[PDB]
């Protein structure tokens, strides 16, 4: 009930998730 | 470790290791399930009944 | 009824395909000639905007949209009126004499019935409701009582109504209570777990959907693959770790749910996973499970972002269990992720008290926090003194 | 002034203080009341049971005392020797051999499964579901002992005994606690084997016991054992046991209707055949009536499984009367094992609810594992 | 017509008074028309916008008028009077009966039945006028005569409860003419009003009224606040004269608030946030209690955010209210994220809804609590943290700044760390493991004895009743 | 201490009288009117069981359980077989 519901985040959605597949072949 | 087979938790800064025992508590808030439940119905007739 | 639902429903977001909204497109233009489906075909443009929601004919003219198919024409004005005389008009005269030659009692409560069922076909809710209201009271096994509560079942899927629909299921249990079989009892048990998806009631949406069975289906209400994914994939949400084992990945029938159908990669990719303790392959099958499944779910719409994210939080849990610490080339590397994007993971978990653990920067060691002997008469019970406190004083300060 | 009068509030104050005093003296006067009862109980000397026989001009009761045997008591204060009539129960003091108080009167002997309850839990929607079922028991059992006005108007005379007639595997020991328990009536169980022993003098008191118990209890129903022939309780009577106490037990049958004379008393009996027991039996005052079950013809067994339905759990689409059609002359035993056996293939389906093609197998198998031995 | 009008209130207003007439005058009943002066003033409120204001004019001329001819007239001239036999003397209800107050003993002077009837005179009069809204003129009147009044009449444990009420609308009525209109006659009739209630105080501590000193505190507390000192605020809530025993749950969470607000600038907010709960479970749910839960439950998220904690979001969105909260929602989210532009920019365009409930002030406070806040997230979060990597997060200023930040947080005890500047990391000196310490154990005995709290405050309430109970005759 | 201490018989219950007050019989032969206990009232107290009694200011001490155990028509019992399952 503290930090959950309205305030959300506003990130961890897409664009952040989408690069971590190149990540993996840069190593 | 996860199906509760071997107990104990490893670690992989130094290498080492760490000693676990079974049992994680005892029973102490199980006597507070009976008062809780008590409290919320009992105490609901308490004021219904003198009113 | 949910057909058309299920499938107008990608008209709202997509985020991937346009074909998404032109191969459900097809299912809309078929299903509306055979049934009007003018109530919720209007409401389209009425319930989100700024996507297809300002292309319409009649309320408001405007066109913005992917899919040119929602827009009015001649053809279904014209059927609407057809629909409304051939199926309740030419039927209605019928009825009305049954009750001025006093027909049997039964026989005339079962007509106001299978009429009432040509009012969801035009898509009429008010009349759909007043003509089982006058068969109502003739009602008295389960054969009546039952297509009451499928008209109102159709109020939830159809007219998309989370409040005034659950209640009456409610009130229809509590009246003349059997069961029968276990789909009829899923009807009062599985879509009161569906409305709880919308309030976000956690658990308590997913309390009768593990135990419900996976064989139901109700067609017009729902099909067989849509609660198949209801108590799959919200079945993972819930359960922790312990019922994973004995329930989801062992499974007499949602094994047989995801081998039918391949489009979930829920129950198996995410589970193995899990069970594996590979967690390097494990972040990719959320996007598969969250892009195509979840999204294009009706009721699976409403938590959006709560999904993914108490997995994230939990998926770190089970190997926070497996170690007392952690190093950082194993955690924000080897796992896919970077540092950046890892510390903010879990730099708002922690504050949360959801989990506890421990993170360095210069020695780059993740350690895990444990209760040890504190467990639950630490907190719990110094909270659960006051917790019984203010109860206890609040009907007795007020004496009578 | 004011200082009196601010002073005086204080007495006002402490006044609440002396309410304090009277929540204690009341739990004190608790545990006195409690320990001066203890002392007085503390040396009991003891009281047996004992019945009136006849009263003296002296003012001294001759009491019949059961280990002992008679004796003569003096009278207490507070009881009257003119008001103890024949078999009263009374309490003797076992220090002074003198009367203590009075009892309540009713029959209250050894009692082997000999209680008299009330209103036992049964109803007509189990084991019933004929209509020739219910309807023999309303006149024959419900008509004369609820209202007995019925027959007197009459200027007849109303049903005391019955016997019961049909195929093996009835039910009526069932059907017998739903009779009392719809009527009002209270249930009496007779146990042959209970009343038979072999001491002297237990041949006989302990049928009088029910001879005695029917008297004041008469407002009941009496259900009699170890003759039942009909397939419910199978027992056909003893050859060496019923040979000896049918002289003692089937004579004070006929007694209560000729001598004790009292109504009201339904004497529910079933067997297919009279052989062991006195031929005679079928005059009035033991026999007064043959009701026979009739057979689970197809209209009869069609409604008996719609009784099992309703407490179990069934699907969609499941035929009725087709089950019925399926199998032959299944009586209430057969019936409850083809419900029995439907539910034990649904546990192997871990499923809570029993298949329409459970059913299927359980009519080929129930009536096939009859059929063995 | 209208003399059926003004005969149908005035027997209800009699049958009304009777009751408490004969209840004061054998021994002490004052507890019972304590009860029903509680409906008195609900039920007089509906009645007075009925059979229109004639209801009063023919009362004073039932009984004896000390003071009170010129009084009615007064009212009735600022309505422009309207006279339907308007001469005194017109119904007379007496008729020469005892419970009617009897004539002729009573005009002999013979017998004084004014205690009881002017007393209760003078509430009927403060009823009418905050129902009228009657102002200017009739508010300083009406002052200057209640009080000589009350210091010449001896006022018994029955007659402390008449004018505990009067004090209300004394303080209500001067404070609505204050912000209607603003004088130099308004300032300097405020003195007296501030004289007058330290007079009176010393004179019910004597008779110790639990009412009469619940209704004083509430009001003199409140005039505290407003010219804001805290001096002769710290000094009158040393002294705990307030009755905690039969003061009515109202009056209690009024109480509660005022200290709030008082420990709320001497930062400490340890005791206050406790206060500002007590408040919540003493006040009523309904309605008419609505106003006193509307500001108490903005004053709880103000004091959370100031002790470094952040309120729960269920708070702003389960509740039926949140419409109001609005703008304290956003004041959560900037001080959670550590942004300094988010908060500049919240309390600029909500600042004059902050200025009504005067919160705006406390919010100057808030913006330290940003920073403080951030700082205890990161902390917690990560034990061993570079220098640079704090500033890199919150985008502060310099290294040097930081520095200082976290150093202040240290001396209440709140991050729980240590700076190495050798090293240049932060590291936390929190280790937990404290379950075999002591710290526990004194939470522990605490709690031992306030579960007996609540238990020497109720058996004595199971014989109060119990008296009155066996007395009576019982069937 | 009065109630039990060391003394103690058997007896088997008839019906009571009043509180704390009832007819038993004991194996002696002789009835008497025995105390009930407090503890027993109504719904703990059984119509008709074996009971435990006072030797000599016969009170009221415990329901004895309705053993089977005597010379006559002996049926055996086995407590915990050693018998591995299966």
């Amino acid at each position: 009930e503290n930090w959950d519901d309205v305030e959300v985040d506003d990130d961890f959605t897409n664009e952040l998730k989408a690069e971590l597949d190149r990540y993996k072949r840069e190593n | 470790i996860l199906d509760k087979i071997f107990y104990g938790v490893l670690d992989q800064g130094n290498g080492w290791l760490y000693v676990y025992e079974t049992p994680n508590q005892d029973a102490t808030y199980d006597s507070a399930l009976e008062l809780v439940g008590q409290l919320n119905k009992v105490v609901d007739q308490l004021f219904e009944k003198a009113s | 009824n949910y057909e058309v639902s299920e499938k107008a429903f990608l008209l709202t977001q997509s985020k991937v395909s346009i074909e998404q909204r032109k191969e459900a497109a097809e299912f809309v233009l078929a299903k509306i000639k055979e049934e009007e489906m003018a109530p919720y075909y209007k409401y389209l443009c009425e319930e989100y905007l700024v996507n297809n929601g300002q292309s319409d004919l009649e309320h408001d003219e405007k066109s913005d949209s992917l899919n040119e198919w929602i827009k009015f024409d001649q053809e279904l004005y014209n059927e609407l009126c057809k629909k409304n005389e051939s199926k309740i008009k030419e039927l209605n005269e019928k009825i009305q004499k049954l009750e001025e030659d006093d027909e049997g009692e039964l026989e005339q409560a079962q007509a106001w019935i299978n009429l009432g069922e040509y009012y969801a076909q035009i898509g009429d809710k008010d009349n759909a409701e007043k003509t089982l209201g006058k068969s109502l009271s003739k009602a008295i096994s389960t054969g009546a009582k039952i297509d009451v509560m499928l008209t109102i079942a159709r109020l939830g899927f159809f007219y998309n109504d989370q409040l005034y629909v659950k209640e009456k299921l409610e009130a229809v249990n509590s009246m003349i209570e059997k069961g029968g079989d276990w789909e009829r009892r899923n009807r009062y048990k599985t879509y009161y777990g569906i409305h709880c998806l919308a309030v976000r009631n956690f658990k308590e949406a997913a309390k009768l959907l593990v135990d419900s069975l996976a064989t139901f289906t109700s067609i017009e209400l729902t099909s067989y693959e849509s609660i198949a994914t209801y108590a799959s994939v919200t079945g993972l949400f819930t359960l922790e770790r312990t019922d994973l084992k004995s329930k989801v990945i062992d499974s007499p029938e949602l094994l047989s749910l995801i081998s039918t159908t391949a489009a979930l990669q829920s129950i198996s990719s995410l589970t193995i996973s899990l069970y594996a303790s590979d967690y390097a392959s494990y972040f990719p099958y959320l996007l598969e499970t969250y892009a195509n499944v979840l999204i294009p779910c009706k009721y699976l719409n409403r938590h959006a972002d709560f999904f993914v994210r108490e997995m994230r939080r939990k998926v770190y849990a089970q190997l926070l269990e497996s170690y007392k610490t952690l190093s950082l080339k194993s955690m924000a590397s080897a796992f896919g992720v970077s540092v950046a994007f890892l510390d903010n993971d879990l730099g708002k978990f922690i504050p949360n008290k959801q989990l506890n653990c421990v993170i360095d920067r210069v020695n780059g060691i993740v350690e895990t926090n444990r209760p040890d002997n504190k467990n639950a008469q630490y907190h719990l019970l110094v909270k659960q003194g006051d917790g019984l406190l203010t109860k206890l004083q609040k009907y007795g300060a007020a004496v009578r | 002034e004011q200082k009196i009068q601010e002073t005086e509030l204080k007495i006002r104050s402490k006044t609440e203080n002396v309410r304090r005093l009277e929540a204690q003296r009341n739990a004190l006067n608790d545990k006195v009341r409690f320990i001066k009862d203890e002392l007085r109980l503390l040396q009991e000397p003891g009281s047996y049971v004992g019945e009136v026989i006849k009263i003296v001009s002296d003012k001294k009761v001759l009491v019949k005392v059961q280990p002992e045997g008679k004796y003569i008591v003096d009278v207490a204060k507070d009881i009257n020797v003119k008001d103890l009539k024949a078999s009263q129960r009374v309490c003797l003091r076992s220090d002074s051999y003198m009367l203590h108080k009075v009892l309540e009167n009713k029959a209250d002997p050894l009692v082997s499964l000999m209680m008299v309850e009330k209103v036992p839990d049964s109803t007509y929607d189990m084991v019933g579901g004929l209509t020739k079922q219910i309807k023999e028991i309303k006149e024959v059992i419900e008509l004369p002992v609820k209202h007995p006005e019925l027959f007197e108007s009459l200027g007849i005379a109303q049903p005391k005994g019955v016997i019961l007639y049909g195929p093996p595997g009835t039910g009526k020991t069932l059907l017998a606690r739903a009779v009392a328990h719809h009527t009002d009536c209270k249930f009496i169980r007779v146990s042959g084997a209970e009343l038979v022993q072999k001491y002297i003098g237990e041949g006989s008191r302990m049928v009088r016991e029910l001879f005695v118990m029917a008297r004041e209890h008469a407002p009941s129903i009496i259900f009699m054992d170890e003759i039942d022939s009909i397939g419910s309780t199978r027992v056909e009577g003893s050859g060496g046991g019923d040979s000896e106490v049918q002289r003692t037990m089937l004579e004070l049958l006929n007694q209560l209707d000729g001598f004790e004379t009292s109504k009201n008393i339904k004497i529910i009996m079933a067997t297919n055949r009279l052989d062991i027991l006195d031929p005679a039996l079928l005059r009035p005052g033991r026999i007064d009536r043959k009701i026979e079950f009739p057979p689970p013809s197809v209209a009869a067994r069609a409604e008996i499984l719609r009784i099992h339905s309703r407490k179990m759990n069934l699907t969609r689409g499941i035929n009725l009367r087709k089950v019925a059609e399926k199998m032959n002359g299944c009586s209430g035993a057969d019936v409850k094992g083809v419900c029995t056996e439907a539910g034990m293939y649904a546990l192997r389906e871990r499923r809570i609810h029993v298949t329409q093609e459970d059913f299927e197998l359980a009519v080929g198998k129930v009536m096939n594992k009859n059929q063995e031995t | 017509l209208h003399h059926s009008e003004k005969k149908y209130a005035e027997e209800d207003q009699v049958q009304e008074l009777l009751k408490v007439l004969n209840e004061i005058s054998k021994t002490t009943l004052t507890l019972d028309p304590r009860y029903i002066w509680r409906s008195l003033k609900d039920l007089s409120s509906l009645r007075n916008q009925e059979l229109l204001n004639a209801e009063t004019l023919c009362f004073t001329v039932n009984v004896l008028y000390p003071d009170s001819s010129s009084f009615k007239k007064n009212l009735l001239k600022f309505i422009t009077s309207n006279h339907k036999s308007s001469v005194p003397g017109s119904a007379e209800l007496r008729n020469s009966y005892p419970a009617s107050f009897y004539s002729v003993n009573t005009e002999k002077k013979t017998i004084e039945v004014t205690a009881e009837i002017n007393c209760f005179m003078h509430l009927l009069v403060q009823l009418f006028l905050w129902d009228s809204k009657e102002l200017e003129q009739l508010v300083e009147f009406n002052r200057k005569v209640v009080i000589p009044n009350l210091l010449c009449y001896y006022n018994l444990r029955s007659l402390n409860l008449i004018n505990a009420k009067l004090w209300f609308y004394i303080y209500l009525s001067h404070e609505t003419l204050a912000r209607s209109s603003e004088e130099i006659n308004s300032d300097n009739q405020n003195i007296i009003l501030r004289s007058t209630m330290m007079k009176f105080l010393k004179i019910a501590s004597l008779k110790h009224d639990n009412e009469t000193k619940a209704m004083l505190i509430n009001l003199i507390l409140r005039d505290f606040l407003n010219n804001g000192e805290v001096d002769s605020a710290s000094d009158f809530i040393s002294k705990l004269e307030y009755p905690h025993t039969d003061v009515s749950s109202s009056l209690e969470a009024r109480y509660f608030f005022y200290l709030s607000k008082i420990n709320a600038i001497q930062l400490d907010y340890s005791t206050a946030n406790e206060y500002i709960i007590a408040a919540i479970r003493k006040a009523p749910h309904n309605s008419k209690s609505l106003g006193f839960l509307q500001q108490s439950n903005k004053l709880h998220c103000c004091i959370q955010l100031l002790m470094g904690d952040i309120p729960e979001l269920s708070f702003f969105h389960q509740s039926n209210m949140q419409k109001s909260l609005l703008p304290y929602y956003h004041l959560t989210k900037a001080v959670k994220l550590g942004d300094l532009k988010k908060f500049t920019s919240t309390i600029t365009k909500y600042k004059q809804l902050l200025l009504k409930d005067d919160t705006y002030q406390l919010c100057v406070r808030l913006r330290s609590n940003v920073i403080k806040t951030g700082i205890r997230i990161i902390s917690l979060t990560y034990k061993k943290i570079s220098l640079r990597d704090i500033c890199l997060k919150l985008n502060l200023d310099s290294e040097q700044t930081v520095e200082y930040m976290v150093s202040r947080a240290i001396r209440d005890g709140v991050i729980e760390a240590k700076i190495n500047h050798e090293d240049g990391f932060i590291e936390t000196t929190e280790l937990l493991n404290i379950y075999d310490s002591e710290d526990p154990q004194q939470v522990f005995d605490e709690r031992i004895k306030f579960a007996n709290q609540l238990h020497d405050e109720y058996l004595v309430s199971m014989r109060y009743p119990e008296d009155k109970k066996t007395q009576q005759n019982e069937k | 201490k009065r109630i039990q201490s060391v003394p103690l018989v058997i007896g088997q219950f008839l019906e009571p009288i009043d509180q704390n007050t009832g007819i038993v019989s004991s194996t002696t032969g002789m009835s008497y009117v025995v105390r009930i206990l407090s503890t027993l009232d109504r719904e703990l107290l059984k119509p008709s069981m074996s009971v435990a009694l006072h030797r000599h200011s016969n009170a009221l001490v415990d329901i004895l359980p309705p053993d089977s155990d005597s010379s006559i028509s002996v049926m055996g019992e086995n407590e915990k077989p050693d018998v591995t399952y299966a």
